[PDB]
């Protein structure tokens, strides 16, 4: 009695060229980019700009460099915390 | 030389404002043309003639005013036989021509009248005039067109065309100005030690108003001194200026007091006054330093997570001063500004982020939206903006509030869709920027785009079969709340059903990359136990746990066990099972344990759980044979927790909000003084954090120390961008 | 302008004329100054007719003929009493 | 709006406000409690006062020069006797 | 010294007239100073007392031959004071040329008035000669509006700031001669042209200056322009036809004027203010 009923599959999206490759990661699209970890989580938050940016170097750096690493863009800043 | 035999009843007759005919003043003319044509003297004689007619109703008229005693009569006569004569110095005067306006005879009548009699008359005029009013301030109801009369004969009796500031500039007006001011210089001792600031400034204010309104009445409007102006001006220093030590010094007693009646009169007066009105508002400012901090050295850190708590004696506080302004000060805006700028010292004992919780509480299906009605919602959200509006860390507000806003869109748990959009208006009745602004429709379109999503898949593939199986893809930031990045082992229902989602998504819709939350994904599982059946609608990590005991309810599993059964770690696993034996609101719980806990910390790998073998819905405390229970409780949202994390980054706000105005300010400011940087970080920080110099002196020297900013070699106090 | 009077019989009233009016606007610039409108009256240039109004060519209002010290006559059948001279004798001291 | 000048001759001239309000006396008079009356001075002296008192108004904005004004011999005396009624 | 200039002036034949000396034998010195003094008219001294701001010795008499003053030119005078070069300027241009003055003070202006009533009914020179009567405003001369008209001779009658002199070089019409105490600099400005002039010096003076106007934020500055352009009054118009009556009869009849004006069928009581100087 370990089957399903139902199930909601809940998961966020983020912006980039094409979903075959990844210019942030050496791993599926679909997990935490590896440069946030081979080039030193990767904690992705949605801005104004409708690019992501990461928010475990903003929190602290955006004084300073107020982009999107993740992305291609500036960032236009929404959100700085959880 | 004094040969009217013909024309004395026309100028006697005229001299005492008799009736006489228009005719015969008009053949006056031709008279006096025939007195210098038919006569031996008439060149000579006419102006001479004239001295002694006038001179002789002058004497006359000095028995008519002299002759009375009292202060009414005496002024009243001589302002009647003024009256009389001076009407006629525009119209005897007239005729009697080429005798050497500006005539002879006209000089003759103005200047016999202040040689021959004024001499004696003038001193009586000024003691009975003065006397009038120095008695009508106490109240005695005299006549007042007996001052004015004075007024208007001494203006008139100055009979120089050419500077009339003589008769009335000596002989009445500084006779008024001193003495006013003396009067009430003399009188407020009876006030000063009497009675209270407040009631001391009703006399103040009372006598000065009173007397202003007299200074229209008695002192020439038209003066070439406007006296009536300087009158205030020593009335105003005999009253209130003399006082004004002592009025300041009772501002900070009745401020600190909070006594808005005794405020009534201070405004009135010293929001007249920028040496009054100034002080009043760093009365104010100091006090609600002292006495806010007083209270929130305590509150803002001992409160630390409970909103409705914090914000209501934050509000107590608030309104304490704001009840003072509001009351005492109309609702000023400089005494508003003074409590704003006060506040910016104290509200950051480290920042009101429960403002942005309260309101979610507001804005959220929480019990403080369910207790109060739409007009008590929206006037707590007003309150919350006359509190923002000031406070000096704006940013931590957003930063609870924007996160607040995508969770409660994402989760469709906001209080209500009108809520939300009011807080659209909301923000801009702050004047915060239109990316804060706007987030609201950006949350809305991405709903949208979850829905679309949704449907994409669930119209095209059919792993749990599709009808069971509902996705919601949401924008980055609506899951990416932790680096936790924590998935756990699911039935092979579960296990290949999202390869083929994130498959779909990759070739169907390139570009947008999912990333899912094993914390956010729910499903139902379908049980029965010892007294009936029930299913569970319960986050993904809590379907792991359940697949743990889904094929063995009565048998007992260590923590360590379902660690490694799900592949939790600690803080997960916690939280996830928190959920089942500790739900908030639950009458009976999912899971049990047998230690005692205060926590979800206190879990231990030793720790036994089972299931609850008499767990159903409960209706009305009555025990359910079938029904569907919701546990996912907060773990779609933040919990307390959120306050602990988000502690830290409120601290480096304190600090990195004020460094990123400032280095935005130098990009675009090469070379710029200290003062400079401060005057544009006012403009920038104003929705963001501005505090006082008391904390930013440090922050822009702290990019020197740090080698953020580079600064003039021969002036430290100027900062130097480069690149 | 030019000096101009409006004259009958005992009666002399002191008006004037502009040099670039017709006959009809002087009826309308003695009418201005004088505040009499021309009710069925004609304005007249040393006696001569000016036709009934609204013409220009006998209208001869030139101020070096009409100036302050020699006025134009308007005879408001004319009958204007004249100006006689002064009824004096040399009396010695004025010779004649 | 004129002020009638009565002469001793009978002959009335009229000259208006503006017109006779132009020197001292003549404003000094009426201007309280039009006509004037110049019982001693003859039509034929009152006319050049008159026609004086329309030159003074008509010139009293001029420019740079100002015309001469010429009086018979005969009348003269009897003129500054009218002027000290007028100016 | 200077008097080598003021001789080279008359040596240079720019007066030619006896017009000048006329004005001073037909007005007497002294009728237009002050009574408590009567005397400084004929010694050269300080002339500034009170209000009265003439100067009638060699000061006013060089401004009389330094205009030209050709009969029926209009004269501007700024600075009039009592009267005494408005109408001793008023004679030579003839009695009835347009002398048109402005003087600071009402005092003064009212004084000039008694000064001229004064004159007619007692100086001595009166009975003898024919006198234009000058016109006054009173305003400060320094504050020119823009409805200042041309004048042909014009002459300041107190001292003047080189900064701010074309407050009358700009009133002086092609042809004319405009003389100033400039800073006590007494110069003769001539106009040759539409934009061409030339200057000489007439003498060192010594002159009040006028009040430098001061007011802002009002309608004061440059609101008080020249006197009225208008006709004078009837007395003076009358008295110069009286005395050119009888000045005409004599000359062909001496081919005494206070005895003959005894006999005109007029009252002494106005024969005596008006032609007799009481005799």
């Amino acid at each position: 009695m370990f089957s399903l009923k139902k199930w909601n599959a809940v998961a966020m999206w983020s912006w980039d060229v094409e979903c075959d490759t990844c210019a942030i990661c050496r791993v599926q699209v679909m997990d935490a980019c590896l440069r946030c970890q081979a080039e030193n989580d990767c904690v992705v938050v949605w801005g104004e700009c409708n690019h992501s940016f990461h928010n475990c170097c903003m929190s602290l750096w955006v004084k300073q460099n107020n982009r999107c690493p993740l992305c291609q863009q500036d960032w236009v800043v929404q959100r700085i915390g959880k | 030389e004094d040969k009217w035999d013909f024309m004395r009843p026309i100028v006697l007759k005229l001299l005492r404002q008799e009736s006489v005919t228009k005719q015969q003043w008009f053949d006056l003319f031709s008279d006096v043309h025939a007195v210098c044509l038919w006569d031996d003297k008439g060149p000579a004689k006419i102006h001479q003639a004239l001295k002694e007619d006038i001179l002789e109703f002058i004497k006359q008229a000095q028995a008519r005013v002299l002759s009375h005693q009292d202060d009414t009569a005496l002024l009243k006569a001589y302002i009647v036989e003024w009256r009389k004569f001076f009407t006629q110095c525009d119209i005897l005067p007239k005729p009697f021509c080429q005798l050497e306006e500006d005539s002879i005879v006209r000089k003759l009548m103005l200047d016999t009248w202040n040689e021959s009699i004024f001499s004696n008359i003038k001193n009586r005029l000024q003691d009975s005039a003065m006397k009038l009013v120095h008695a009508e301030r106490l109240g005695e109801a005299f006549d007042s067109q007996l001052v004015i009369g004075v007024r208007e004969s001494y203006v008139n009796l100055c009979s120089n065309p050419e500077d009339k500031l003589q008769i009335y500039r000596d002989n009445f007006e500084k006779a008024y100005l001193d003495s006013t001011e003396r009067f009430y210089r003399t009188q407020a001792p009876s006030y000063l030690q009497q009675n209270g600031v407040q009631n001391y400034m009703k006399y103040a204010d009372a006598k000065l108003k009173e007397e202003e309104k007299r200074a229209l009445r008695y002192l020439e409007t038209r003066r070439e001194c406007n006296s009536v102006e300087a009158l205030m001006e020593c009335c105003v220093n005999a009253l209130v200026t003399s006082f004004k030590e002592t009025i300041l010094a009772e501002c900070q007693g009745m401020i600190k007091r909070n006594e808005t009646e005794k405020l009534h009169l201070m405004f009135s007066l010293m929001d007249k006054v920028p040496n009054g009105i100034e002080p009043m508002l760093k009365d104010l400012e100091e006090h609600i330093i002292s006495a806010g901090l007083a209270d929130m050295v305590a509150a803002a850190e001992t409160i630390t997570t409970d909103s409705e708590k914090y914000v209501e004696q934050l509000l107590t506080l608030f309104n304490r001063f704001s009840k003072l302004v509001k009351e005492a000060f109309q609702d000023d805006p400089r005494f508003l500004t003074a409590r704003d700028k006060a506040y910016k010292a104290v509200v950051n004992d480290k920042c009101p982020e429960l403002l942005a919780n309260y309101c979610d509480m507001l804005l959220r299906k929480t019990p403080l939206s369910k207790k109060l009605t739409s007009e008590e919602i929206e006037a707590k959200l007003k309150e919350v903006l006359l509190v923002l509006k000031y406070v000096q860390n704006k940013d931590v507000f957003m930063r609870y509030h924007k996160a607040h806003l995508t969770r409660r869109l994402i989760l469709d748990i906001s209080a209500d869709s009108e809520i939300e959009e009011n807080m659209v208006e909301w923000l801009r009745e702050v004047g915060m920027p239109a990316d804060y602004v706007n987030k609201l429709a950006r949350m809305f379109q991405d709903i949208k785009v979850s829905e679309d999503l949704n449907q994409a898949f669930k119209e095209m593939h059919k792993a749990l079969p599709a009808d069971s199986v509902n996705i919601k893809i949401l924008n980055a930031g609506a899951w990416s709340r932790s680096s936790e990045k924590v998935f756990v082992s699911l039935p092979t229902e579960l296990e290949d059903l999202i390869p083929e989602v994130e498959e779909f998504y990759k070739k169907n819709h390139y570009g947008r990359k999912l990333h899912w939350h094993h914390l956010m994904s729910n499903g139902i599982i379908t049980f029965k136990n010892e007294v009936g059946q029930y299913d569970l609608e319960v986050t993904t990590f809590q379907l792991a746990v359940l697949f743990a005991w889904n094929q063995r309810p009565r048998e007992k599993i260590s923590f360590e066990n379902v660690k490694l059964a799900t592949e939790l770690p600690d803080a997960e696993l916690r939280r996830t099972l928190w959920s089942l034996v500790a739900f908030p609101k639950l009458k009976r719980q999912v899971l049990l344990y047998e230690p005692q806990v205060n926590s979800p910390k206190d879990f231990t790998e030793g720790t036994l759980f089972s299931v609850n073998q008499e767990f159903s819905l409960i209706k009305n405390a009555k025990v359910q044979k079938r029904g569907k229970i919701n546990l996912i409780g907060r773990l779609q949202l933040t919990t307390e927790r959120m306050r602990e994390e988000e502690n830290e980054g409120i601290v480096q706000l304190r600090i990195l909000r004020t460094q990123e105005a400032i280095i935005q300010i130098m990009k675009m400011r090469k070379k710029i003084s200290n003062a400079q940087l401060q005057t544009e970080l006012v403009e920038i920080l104003k929705n963001m954090f501005l505090p006082q110099k008391k904390m930013i002196k440090e922050q822009i020297e702290w990019l020197i120390e740090h080698k953020y900013i580079l600064r003039d070699e021969s002036d430290i106090n100027t900062f130097i961008y480069m690149a | 302008d030019v000096f101009l009077m409006i004259r009958r019989h005992k009666t002399t009233i002191f008006t004037d004329a502009k040099e670039s009016s017709t006959v009809f606007e002087l009826k309308r610039i003695v009418e201005g100054i004088l505040k009499r409108p021309p009710d069925e009256q004609r304005l007249y240039k040393d006696d001569q007719l000016l036709d009934d109004g609204k013409t220009l060519g006998e209208c001869g209002f030139t101020s070096q003929t009409a100036r302050p010290q020699a006025p134009a006559t308007v005879g408001l059948a004319l009958c204007i009493e004249p100006f006689s001279s002064p009824p004096e004798l040399p009396d010695v001291m004025k010779p004649q | 709006m004129y002020v009638k000048l009565i002469s001793s001759d009978g002959h009335e001239f009229i000259v208006k406000r503006e017109h006779a309000l132009t020197s001292g006396t003549i404003k000094a008079m009426l201007s309280g409690p039009n006509e004037v009356n110049f019982r001693e001075i003859p039509s034929h002296v009152l006319s050049k006062v008159c026609m004086y008192f329309t030159y003074k108004v008509r010139y009293t904005n001029s420019s740079t020069e100002i015309p001469e004004f010429p009086i018979a011999p005969e009348i003269a005396l009897e003129l500054l006797m009218a002027a000290n009624f007028l100016d | 010294d200077n008097d080598d200039l003021i001789d080279n002036l008359k040596e240079a034949q720019y007066i030619r007239t006896e017009r000048v000396e006329q004005a001073f034998r037909a007005i007497d010195r002294g009728d237009y100073y002050l009574e408590g003094y009567r005397d400084n008219a004929y010694k050269d001294l300080a002339w500034k007392h009170g209000n009265i701001h003439l100067s009638a010795p060699c000061i006013y008499s060089e401004v009389m031959e330094a205009l030209k003053l050709q009969p029926g030119l209009s004269f501007l005078n700024l600075g009039s004071g009592t009267g005494y070069l408005s109408t001793m300027v008023g004679l030579i241009l003839g009695p009835f040329g347009i002398n048109h003055g402005i003087e600071l003070h009402s005092d003064v202006v009212e004084y000039a008035k008694e000064k001229l009533e004064s004159f007619i009914k007692n100086s001595d020179s009166f009975d003898k000669f024919e006198f234009c009567e000058p016109a006054f405003v009173v305003g400060n001369c320094l504050q020119i509006a823009s409805d200042s008209h041309q004048y042909d001779r014009i002459y300041c009658g107190a001292g003047v700031q080189k900064d701010h002199e074309n407050y009358m070089k700009i009133l002086l019409k092609v042809g004319g001669i405009l003389v100033m105490p400039i800073e006590d600099q007494l110069t003769q400005i001539m106009r040759t042209g539409q934009n061409t002039w030339e200057s000489k010096n007439i003498l060192a003076v010594s002159f009040a200056p006028l009040v430098q106007p001061s007011k802002n934020d009002n309608g004061k500055p440059d609101s008080v322009g020249l006197p009225p352009c208008a006709v004078r009054n009837l007395q003076d118009l009358a008295r110069i036809y009286i005395r050119r009556t009888l000045r005409n009869f004599i000359n062909d009849e001496m081919q005494q004027n206070l005895l003959r004006e005894k006999i005109m069928k007029l009252p002494l009581p106005e024969s005596l203010k008006a032609y007799l100087t009481y005799f």
